[PDB]
């Protein structure tokens, strides 16, 4: 009910990001939504004296046909001054289950600092540039802005204070417009407690981290090896030697002596079996000296494996993986690779939020033009991470398969 | 007097830290001075400007060309940034046919909208006195000055706010604002349409805005932004390719501008060779002789631009179709239409700058471009007709290492067809010879060797001059492809060569890569396996090529 002054970083002007084209149905949906918000005072029309702009588009979240407005506040977020911090709950990832709630509506009851409102300007575009785009700016805390949870932190603490005092075994975390609730109860008791918390929030996404862990490097177990089998094994072991120190391949490379046909069966010598066993024992141990640095960026790499299977690795220093995973979920994206990649980016980003409380920088195995043409069609999250595009096929694809 | 409705002013400031302009006034001739005194006298009588005292420290130079011309370049440098909603013009193919269409230019556009009074002091200008024996006459602007940074945006926003209630209570007409002109259109009867036009110019008159009283001075066809807009069709203004003894850089750039601009409606315009003669010239006068390829491209261009071609307007009740054809040398052409032989518009796409490429990737890129353009113009993605079989696309995207997607599309059997030229095996081939290849080069002498040893005892090492490690690795693979049967397993340690081949090109800048592609096209089955180098992997002989 009282506005807190908000400013920008020194020497940085407001965001001036071009609005990308939208389909007619998305434009109409945004017109209806923004009209309703204007009648509620959440936004107001602006004049030509406001040169700032932030992209906007429309999505449809899970289990709902209602269009939702999504603002890409990435530029404004990185241009907004740093708000200060709460240490990340290291036990949220350890809990049995976590449910994600959308508390974005609660932001619209808190007004926004007047002098800052001109920096939240956005444009509903028109088809074929026929009429001028409808320009708005926010009067309250907008969804997607990083300052909205920081400002609403006190109010949120006051709302959740009774529930937190009632259940000390439930971990509550907040990121942007989402509230992550971790517990160890039963799925039924978990859902009933989630209804309890949502009505507690009313009068004022099942996710099980325990079913995801870190994945070791495994080697084949065969009774007969071909020249090709041993060559691939030596390739993967030589690759894993960048991660594990004591990996040695000289006794297995000793078997490849001579120009043999690739399909010829080679029996393993005793030295080769011993070397392979030592390499297994080495791979069973964790990686040496792998720590998380909150002052560094998280990097996520995704490999398309085929048949709707995807692999990923979150790290900070090369060959020092903080997390690895394999997303093979099939949900109406059998014939669309881009939808699969987008849902994979969203799941990986959610996991990163749960573990470290911030989003990683993605390396996407896709051409820029394809991704930038289609990714908003399958996006369902309220945040947006950063990404770059790898245009050279990485050789380490199968070594993660 | 009927009371005029006020026009809300736009608060304007200068850029942060910057101050208003202070520029010395030019010395003008006595004739020019008298002219500017008469002009500014009439303007002050009309209320556009006002005399100011000596307290104002800002000044902007003025000229007479009589017509007054104030040079606001410094104030524009110092004025804040505005939101210019004019970023790209509407494309005629996006318009919808209207039974009646009217043009209403608003006279005294910027001079009818008031200026923020706190900002008028920065528009001050002086008229020099005769013989400079009296202080020059000081003036400031009370309205939007033509030439100032904020006049178009403020004018368009004010016009939009004025037009909003009329458009709201008239959902059966469409209004477009453009500079000092308005374009209204409707499907009503001509009498009702003219009536609603009279209502519109009345509603604009309520705010003090004037429209053409006579018969509207512009009637179809309309010539606008290089276009011809006709009652039922549209096209570009005439494109004439000239005959020339010799063509220069400016002649060739004029021609490529005519061809690029004409390619949006004339199907099949090619510009690869004519624009290829501009590869790093950077000299407007440097005459460049045309290759016979460029002259042939010119002949085809004239043959297409022989007689006029028109595009139709958009009908939202019919499907939107986009068909693509391959032209060769990275050139693609496309037509967007809703009925056969009646195009909405046309266009082309050239491949990006790359060392390696294939037809499927380029077709994908062209599909993305057409998709974005279609969303811009019509607000939807069209159904595609592509010269590629369904099975070909299926194999491509299922086996491609990157993620890729094409929107809804169907196969059209119009040669040349995009196909996959080779596919590598997933597993080693039983019964096929195994070629262990390797190559190496000396960094100083540029001498190298490339070759293979096989499981059947076949061997070859070839010496090479003026080469590199990468070239000798590719050369080794090429040698194995030349000397092997229709089915072959190849073992290399070159991460470079595997990086190239796993990108699946059908065409390359390097002649060696293209020869490798030609060898792969002739093979039945090729399995390419990679091993680490210098790891004592027998067969892979780094020492055989390091001698
Ligand atoms: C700004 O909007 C545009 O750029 C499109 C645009 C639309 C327009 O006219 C229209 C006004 C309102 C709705 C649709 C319009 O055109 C529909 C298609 N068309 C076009 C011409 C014709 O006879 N008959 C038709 O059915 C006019 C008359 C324009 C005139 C000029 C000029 N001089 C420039 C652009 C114009």
């Amino acid at each position: 009910i009282e506005t807190v002054p908000v400013k920008l970083k020194p020497g940085m002007d407001g965001p001036k990001v071009k609005q990308w084209p939208l389909t007619e149905e998305k434009i109409k949906a945004l017109v209806e939504i923004c009209t309703e918000m204007e009648k509620e005072g959440k936004i107001s029309k602006i004049g030509p004296e406001n040169p700032y702009n932030t992209p906007v588009f429309a999505i449809k979240k899970k289990d709902s046909t209602k269009w939702r407005k999504l603002v890409d506040f990435r530029e404004l977020n990185k241009r907004t001054q740093d708000f200060w911090g709460i240490p990340h709950p290291a036990g949220l990832k350890k809990k049995k289950s976590v449910t994600v709630l959308d508390v974005g509506d609660a932001y619209f009851s808190v007004p926004l600092d007047e002098d800052f409102r001109k920096y939240t300007a956005f444009t509903i575009p028109s088809i074929n540039n026929e009429t001028p785009g409808i320009r708005y700016q926010y009067n309250v805390l907008p969804q997607g802005w990083k300052g909205s949870p920081a400002i609403f932190q006190s109010s949120m603490t006051k709302i959740l204070e009774p529930f937190k005092k009632q259940n000390p075994d439930i971990v509550i975390y907040q990121y942007m417009d989402d509230l992550y609730v971790g517990s160890d109860l039963e799925i039924g008791q978990h859902r009933t407690k989630i209804e309890e918390l949502r009505q507690h929030l009313l009068r004022w996404y099942e996710l099980h981290p325990d079913k995801w862990t870190v994945q070791p490097i495994v080697l084949p177990e065969k009774d007969s090896w071909t020249v090709n089998d041993i060559q691939k094994l030596v390739g993967k072991l030589n690759w894993a030697s960048q991660i594990y120190p004591g990996i040695k391949v000289r006794q297995l490379s000793k078997l490849l002596r001579g120009t043999k046909a690739l399909t010829e069966v080679i029996p393993l010598t005793e030295e080769a079996e011993l070397e392979l066993a030592e390499n297994r024992e080495i791979l069973k141990e964790p990686v040496h000296g792998v720590y998380y640095d909150p002052s560094k960026d998280l990097i996520a790499e995704i490999q398309k494996q085929g048949q709707g299977q995807w692999t990923y690795q979150i790290y900070q220093e090369p060959f020092k993986n903080l997390k690895t995973g394999k997303y093979a979920r099939m949900r109406g994206a059998h014939t669309n690779d881009v939808k699969q990649l987008t849902e994979a980016v969203q799941k990986i980003t959610t996991e990163s939020i749960v573990i470290w409380g911030k989003t990683p920088k993605f390396k996407l195995p896709i051409q820029k033009e394809t991704w930038e043409t289609w990714w908003t069609e399958y996006w369902q999250a309220t945040w947006i991470p950063e990404w770059e595009f790898v245009n050279t096929p990485p050789l380490v694809k199968l070594w993660y398969q | 007097m009927v009371p005029i409705s006020p026009i809300e002013t736009v608060p304007v400031k200068l850029k942060p830290g910057m101050d208003g302009p202070k520029v010395k006034q030019w010395p003008l001739t006595e004739e020019k001075i008298k002219a500017l005194v008469e002009i500014c006298t009439e303007m002050e009588k009309e209320g556009k400007i006002s005399k100011i005292g000596p307290e104002n420290p800002y000044n902007t130079p003025v000229f007479a060309i009589w017509r007054k011309l104030v040079d606001f370049r410094e104030l524009n440098k110092r004025t804040q940034d505005f939101w210019e909603v004019q970023l790209g013009i509407p494309h005629p193919a996006g318009l919808k046919k209207k039974k009646s269409v009217t043009v209403l230019d608003v006279g005294d556009a910027y001079f009818s909208v008031p200026l923020d009074e706190d900002f008028r002091k920065y528009t001050a200008f002086t008229i020099p006195s005769i013989n400079n024996e009296t202080p020059g006459i000081r003036y400031q602007y009370n309205v939007l000055p033509q030439g100032w940074k904020g006049s178009p945006a403020i004018f368009q926003s004010s016009m939009t706010k004025i037009l909003e209630p009329f458009a709201a209570q008239n959902p059966d007409i469409v209004i477009y604002q453009y500079m000092d002109d308005l374009y209204v259109g409707s499907d009503l009867e001509i009498g009702q349409h003219r009536t609603k036009i009279e209502e519109l110019r009345q509603h604009l008159l309520r705010w003090g805005l004037t429209t053409p009283d006579k018969k509207h001075q512009k009637e179809p066809p309309f010539l606008w932004m290089g276009y011809e807009l006709h009652p039922d069709k549209w096209t570009v203004q005439p494109i004439v390719l000239p005959e020339k003894d010799s063509w220069t850089v400016n002649d060739i750039q004029k021609l490529v501008g005519k061809l690029n601009w004409a390619s949006q409606i004339y199907p099949g315009i090619k510009v690869r060779q004519l624009s290829k003669l501009l590869r790093g010239t950077k000299a407007l006068t440097e005459v460049i002789p045309l290759t016979e390829e460029a002259e042939l491209e010119l002949a085809e261009n004239r043959e297409i631009l022989k007689e006029p071609v028109h595009g139709v307007y958009y009908d939202p009740s019919k499907d939107l179709i986009a068909e693509i054809q391959k032209q060769g040398q990275g050139q693609w052409t496309y037509q967007i239409y809703q009925e056969p032989f009646k195009n909405l518009k046309t266009g082309k796409y050239a491949r990006m700058r790359g060392a390696h490429t294939n037809d499927v990737k380029q077709l994908t890129e062209a599909v993305q471009k057409i998709t974005t353009e279609s969303i811009v113009i019509w607000g939807k993605t069209p159904k595609f007709k592509l010269p590629i079989q369904k099975e070909t696309w299926e194999t491509w995207w299922t086996e491609y290492w990157q993620a890729t997607w094409i929107p809804e599309w169907e196969f059209v059997n119009t040669p040349p067809l995009v196909k996959l030229w080779y596919q590598l095996e997933k597993e080693p081939i039983v019964g096929a010879e195994t070629f262990y290849v390797d190559g190496a080069a000396n960094r100083e002498t540029k001498l190298g060797k490339a070759g293979y040893v096989t499981n059947k005892g076949r061997q070859k090492v070839v010496p090479l001059t003026n080469t590199t490690n990468q070239k000798t690795e590719l050369q080794a693979i090429y040698l194995a492809l030349q000397d092997s049967g229709l089915e072959v397993n190849i073992v290399t340690d070159s991460q470079y060569a595997l990086g190239i081949i796993q990108a699946q090109p059908d065409k390359s800048e390097s002649e060696l890569v293209n020869q490798i592609i030609e060898q792969l096209i002739k093979k039945e089955k090729v399995y390419l396996a990679w091993v680490p180098a210098h790891k004592g992997i027998g067969g892979n002989e780094q020492v055989d090529k390091l001698v």
